């Protein structure tokens, strides 16, 4: 296997349903986040969230293909992430661009705790075509980046508990039951809606270093410092690459 | 399907949801650029051999522009196979690959668009977005690079580290994201064999084939990239492909005016 | 006056100096692009809505620019509003605001130039400086987002966090800097009423009113944002405007005909 | 009022016209600010100075709008700035341009102690109209930066002692009358020339954090470092803005 | 002399290596701009001077690309001497100079491409390259920045830390690279003299000489840079240069017209 | 003389003959870089190579001037040095960008120990006339940096113990005799190839700080350790600059 490139790496990808919520719910994540920062060198990506669901209503309207919706969806997850590092800014936190993200991440981690990007992979007009949604998204680019640097883990940031056997918030909560852990292929084979894109699923197929993600509450404080930790507070996918 | 329940879906469920999925494909179709014509030229294929090939197709390039718009891509070649064989030796990952990939056919239409620079064409980083020269008469072409923009978030094939999204892929999602009306791939063979026709002495041409028709024959990864194929089974817009020997005079030409030479490669 | 008089009161004094500002003031006055007209299509008021109003917008303005040359800016709306509650409710000053919103511009103008692409209009990052398309009649038209560059540098409002200067003072400062003949606020109501026409039901129309006549009846904010009328009295080229409907059809085309559509405000 | 997103941060603003003395100014500056390096965290911002009253003289003769003037005055104090970063690159310092300044000022300064960068405002082509002298300079860009950031202080080093009521240099320094304090709203009610910005005086009535800012000559070696510990050693200007 | 040859001497030997430099030098030659011609705007000669002298070459230009192609570059001037007296007083290197010295030159293509922008002709970063308005009979022409690339990596002179190739010599070799047909330097004296006509009495005009009469007579450093001269001896494709002197009215459309004003400088 | 800018600094030149051995070459190299983090600042530039080679081939086959040929040769250089840097990555290395080098390497050095950069020049289509190779290449740009910020020192690692009265792998081997030191003036008037750019002897000719420059082999564990340390492992040239 290719060798890992920043294997001390921690990479946290935070959904942008819950940057929705406003200072309710990104006021005691910035305080999670500060007590972290002197514990992992951390990545840290956020999501678009509903913004990009209202973008996609006009630009559909207008009957746009799917590679122009793409990098209108991923301006609000780097609004996002513009948010999310002013508020950290006093503690040395700020926002990179793509090119600094792929390139010089590793200096700009010596000189400071964390840094903050966008989740989302710069496809752009290049995406690919089948769904008039953009298929690869924000849970599918920070795995890409994870993977690729060879990093110690990635754990995404929800506004649920983890992954249930239907939507918990959707037409048929009551038959919803919660699933500690899950492997990448079984949830592939699965028909029905996911709190993460269903890329995902594909790239873990094909992963080199990445053997598992951990889906957690962000509502939850604690929860992300647990499972930096390697604690099992949420659903644990297996991406199907063996340890050694 | 209306557009208050698209919208409605929208707000409300996960985008993995499959009735969203379902409201968002009965959506209108726009082309951005639907007369225009994409094409590749092949880095390894021609820039690779230097004046005896580039010159005549850049003569071709000028005298079809005066009644075909052109999308003008460029491979990389043997450049980017030093850059991967350097890089895969060291265990590098494909999205560093990716990069040392894109840098040589940025070389390769460079040296495209000097050539051509007297004629008015130019060099551009958007060329779906090259609305200027496209609507100009005495423009009518645009010249680019063909990699991908993935970089570091490309992603690996199922074995090995080399990119599996090159310069072949990239020209088609252009051709298919800007709902251009016809991709063409300039290589140095006549088009489609049963086998490799450098290395056997029987192979037997065909002028069309599908994608299905392909993979059941094992012609899976032959004159095109392998995923590229499939790609062209997914688009909306561009349906199928035709590949030409760019070494035969005039081939270009004849292709761009209708003419079935080479191989027409259809998605059904 | 004269300019060795000029230059060294330059030299000697400093610029907060009166005797230099008004020596400053008898210069020349040259104008930039003095036969183009600014047009500003509203974020909330037009593109927010989709098809419906942005289709027969596109079509008016690919007929307008046989005979007009326009510099087309666009709105942010509501997904700038989003925008702003969110960082308002973290505390976040308007500096940080003002880098937000002009993301949402800039999504609306890239939706509208790909729309208007395959008619050769291009989006530009430099509009009053984009001589070419403005000068070639098959062209004659640039779409660029319409929120000022302050970034951080934004002057706040005096309560508040949301940036003052937005895209309607975007859009009316490139007519002012460029000498353009014409500004034109293109909107969802028909013009200025003595109330909210949509919250008030006995509002009266206004086809032609001063600034300072606005002042004093309480229609400083209304459908114009309030900085962009102060900027309108101390402006030297573009001493009026018109707000227009953009939801009736042919209204922006008699507009550019001259024809007295909506509301002229003056600056005097 | 708005958080303070970086509230140790100390902003230094150097006048164009000390820059233009050249060696015999710069080199007492430059090991001044070496020894204020461990002390503080630095933001230096460079004024224009007189290359900026001869492109004025040539755009005005040229009849070019307030807008084209702007940026081309802008260019000489980013000038100013590579000169005062060059001397000082053996310390770790170096010029940051506006945009890395605006969303990426923090982990700069996690990297090293002080950067230096342009004092104007990006306004260009979008300054305001009114007078044909661009109003938005070097003063007024850096307290804008200051009070944005919510830092702890901003000092303004100037070739004179500090605002007096007549030009000290001008035709009436008889009768010209030293200020050792004052406010912002008194100053913008005279009239006569400043060695401020008159659009200073307006950027403080709306201020959020800065209360006060002192104009000191840096022509007077100590005269800085003692006005980042809050000695009265010049002019002070306060604000308005209310301490708690 | 082959390709074959060239090929394996490429792979196999030094780049120093004389049986190399030899073989590529046997190599074919092609011109990318053959048809345009390079014309210089002298900064501290005619720029600095402000209207009187801007606004008829401004005239000058409209008129005379009906007829002729154009790169238009600038100088810099009197700012950028300013800039160089406070660096070389501090001991800073020639290289920070050269920084120093481009930032002059841009805002002197600023205010001229401001009062070209309506008559369609752009200011641009890559002049040689920008292929459409120079096919574009509407426009025909673009303006640039003078000062060579070369930043911290400038070459210094033997004494000294003036930047010894600045806008004479970056105008010069844009010529040479892109094989233009013409080069003009416009400055503010009728052409060379046998002694600097601003400080001497009896100096005499010189309609025609070469590079090396202009050494032997001392002339080495006068009306252009000297390093220009000797870049002048280098040349494929520039092998004469024109001085002329912009402030007589029409001085540059008699030039362009082939008409022998000023001083032909020969690089043999 | 004017000041030296970085005067701590070192700077290190590798060949792209030697990058083009592949991991054979570069592994031990990498190793040894690694460990000379901690004893010095370094600016790491990277050569060409026998891609330049090939593109030089097509662009001459296609009649290309000069100055079309340096920025394509320039692109084999970034591209090394893209390679070189990602191996390092894990010990904060990274590669930085032109406009980078020439105005921010104070703080990036700052940041972390070492950074990467292309060691061609950006001269592209202003590169000087008189023959079809460009002529500013590798070891010429990298000594324009070194003599520009007055660095401590370059040395050139090279894929031969260093330079030889004639080619030794060339067709006069036999005849190629080992110099231990030489002068800049002795080397530029001699005709034959150099393991050096022949530019390399005109810029030190007008150095202003550099003294000597050594060139080692770099297939040789050991001698870039020893090199950095002043100790005589390969040729020495004198670049003529005096000292004090
Ligand atoms: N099987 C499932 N298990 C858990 N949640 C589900 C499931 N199916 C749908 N969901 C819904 O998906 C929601 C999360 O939405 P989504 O993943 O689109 O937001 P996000 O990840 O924060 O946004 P972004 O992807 O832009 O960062 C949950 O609130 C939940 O209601
Ligand atoms: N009331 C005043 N008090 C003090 N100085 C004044 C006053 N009025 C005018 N001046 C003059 O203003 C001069 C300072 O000039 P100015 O503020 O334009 O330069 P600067 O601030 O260094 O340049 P920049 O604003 O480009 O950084 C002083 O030397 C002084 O002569
Ligand atoms: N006099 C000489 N002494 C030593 N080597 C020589 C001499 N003349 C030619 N050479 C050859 O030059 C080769 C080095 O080639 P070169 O300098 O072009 O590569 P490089 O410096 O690694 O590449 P780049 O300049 O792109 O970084 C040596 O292998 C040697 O064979
Ligand atoms: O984006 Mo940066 O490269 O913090 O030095
Ligand atoms: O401008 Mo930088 O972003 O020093 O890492
Ligand atoms: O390129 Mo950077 O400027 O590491 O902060
Ligand atoms: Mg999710
Ligand atoms: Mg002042
Ligand atoms: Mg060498």
């Amino acid at each position: 296997r290719p060798i890992r490139l920043l294997p001390w790496l921690q990479v946290v990808k935070i959904g942008g349903r819950v940057m929705d919520r406003g200072a309710d719910a990104i006021l005691p994540l910035v305080e999670e986040l500060r007590k972290l920062l002197p514990e992992h060198r951390l990545l840290i990506l956020t999501g678009a969230g509903v913004r990009a669901r209202h973008v996609f209503s006009v630009g559909l309207d207008l009957g746009l293909p799917v590679g122009s919706l793409a990098p209108l969806a991923a301006s609000e997850a780097g609004q996002n992430g513009h948010i999310l590092a002013a508020m950290l800014a006093s503690e040395g936190v700020s926002y990179v661009e793509h090119p600094t993200v792929a390139d010089q991440l590793a200096i700009h981690l010596s000189a400071t705790r964390a840094v903050v990007g966008s989740a989302f992979p710069p496809y752009h007009h290049h995406e690919f075509p089948g769904s008039r949604i953009p298929p690869h998204r924000a849970d599918t680019g920070a795995f890409l980046l994870a993977d690729a640097f060879g990093a110690a883990g990635l754990t995404i940031v929800e506004n649920v508990d983890g992954i249930y056997t239907a939507d918990p918030n959707g037409p048929d909560r009551g038959q919803a039951r919660f699933l500690p852990e899950t492997s990448a292929t079984d949830l592939a084979k699965s028909e029905g809606p996911l709190p993460v894109d269903r890329a995902l699923l594909d790239v873990m197929a094909t992963a080199r270093h990445i053997e598992r993600v951990q889906v957690v509450n962000g509502l939850v404080p604690g929860r992300l410092t647990a499972a930096l930790r390697g604690e099992h507070v949420g659903t644990l996918i297996r991406t199907g690459v063996r340890p050694a | 399907n209306s557009t208050a329940e698209l919208e409605e879906l929208l707000m409300q469920r996960s985008l993995t949801d499959p009735q969203l999925q379902a409201a968002a494909a009965a959506a209108a179709d726009f082309r951005i650029l639907p007369d225009a014509t994409v094409i590749k030229i092949g880095g390894q294929s021609v820039i690779d051999r230097g004046r005896a090939a580039v010159y005549p197709l850049v003569d071709e390039i000028v005298a079809a522009r005066k009644n075909h718009k052109l999308l003008i891509g460029t491979g990389a070649g043997t450049r980017a196979r030093h850059l991967y064989s350097i890089a895969a030796g060291l265990g590098l990952p494909a999205g560093v690959l990716a990069q040392l990939g894109s840098s040589v056919a940025d070389q390769n239409a460079a040296m495209l668009g000097q050539l051509l620079a007297k004629h008015g064409i130019p060099v551009v980083g958007g060329a779906g977005l090259s609305a200027v020269p496209l609507s100009l008469a005495e423009v009518n072409a645009v010249v680019f690079s063909g990699m991908p923009p993935y970089k570091l978030w490309m992603r690996p094939a199922a074995e090995g580290v080399i990119p599996p999204y090159r310069t072949d892929a990239g020209c088609f999602l252009l051709a298919e994201q800007f709902g251009c009306k016809q991709m063409i791939f300039v290589k140095d063979e006549d088009g489609l064999y049963t086998a490799n026709p450098k290395t056997s002495k029987d192979a037997t041409f065909i002028p069309r084939i599908s994608v299905d028709e392909m993979k059941a024959k094992g012609l899976h990864d032959s004159i095109l990239e392998f995923p590229v194929l499939d790609l062209l089974q997914s688009a909306q817009h561009v349906r199928e492909v035709q590949v030409v020997n760019g070494l035969v005079p005039g081939n270009l030409t004849r292709a761009l005016a209708g003419e079935h030479v080479g191989t027409i490669i259809t998605a059904s």
